[PDB]
């Protein structure tokens, strides 16, 4: 590390920005929060209908 | 322009139109909601909120 801290702080700075952009491409990296809220959603809106 | 009856998918009228004139009418019920009564014990106090 203290060798290459220079290196190291790049690649972490670099993977924020991939992460970022991962995140700000498509919801479906959200596929788990999408689903806890979903399931409640529907499982309000099929007792309504009863 | 026909029958002076709605319905909504809980099974409930929410609109309909007046029998003696034809003016169009939204029914809700009116203000409701729920109770929450915050309170201690019964020993330490009784007012709550
Ligand atoms: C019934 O009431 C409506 C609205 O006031 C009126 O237009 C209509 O002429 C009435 N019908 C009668 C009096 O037969
Ligand atoms: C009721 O009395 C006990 C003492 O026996 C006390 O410890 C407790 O705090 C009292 N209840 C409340 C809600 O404070």
């Amino acid at each position: 590390l203290y060798e290459n801290q220079k290196l190291i702080a790049n690649q972490f700075n670099s993977a924020i920005g991939k992460i970022q952009d991962s995140l700000s491409s498509t919801a479906s990296a959200l596929g788990k929060l999408q689903d806890v809220v979903n399931q409640n959603a529907q499982a309000l809106n099929t007792l309504v209908k009863q | 322009p026909f029958q002076q009856f709605g319905r909504d998918i809980a099974d409930t009228t929410d609109a309909v139109r007046d029998p003696q004139t034809l003016e169009i009418l939204d029914i809700t019920p009116c203000s409701f909601g729920g109770v929450s009564v915050i309170t201690p014990g019964t020993n330490t106090s009784n007012q709550v909120a």
